């Protein structure tokens, strides 16, 4: 029930890939899913990948 | 630079489309430049409406 604002992850810089998604990426909006499952934790960084 | 990119350098600062399969060389690497004397020539166009 929020705005979304995909105004991210192109942002910045770094980040990860996605590889999760339909067509036509750029801020995605149009569809606006149904749940936002955040989940946060801090890693190593070198693993990245794992 | 490369497919798939949506970050506002690869549109908004410069437009280069991810759709390309032929052959584009953008290195990084200051070697002969090396200009300590503020290097500010090269602009950036960060506003990008
Ligand atoms: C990483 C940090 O310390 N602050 C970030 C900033 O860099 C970023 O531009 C802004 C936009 O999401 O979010 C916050």
């Amino acid at each position: 029930n929020c705005v979304a604002d995909y105004s991210v992850l192109y942002n910045s810089a770094s980040f990860s890939t996605f590889k999760c998604y339909g067509v036509s990426p750029t801020k995605l909006n149009d569809l606006c899913f149904t749940n936002v499952y955040a989940d946060s934790f801090v890693i190593r960084g070198d693993e990245v990948r794992q | 630079i490369a497919p798939g990119q949506t970050g506002k350098i690869a549109d908004y600062n410069y437009k280069l489309p991810d759709d390309f399969t032929g052959c584009v060389i953008a290195w990084n690497s200051n070697n002969l430049d090396s200009k300590v004397g503020g290097n500010y020539n090269y602009l950036y166009r960060l506003f990008r409406k």
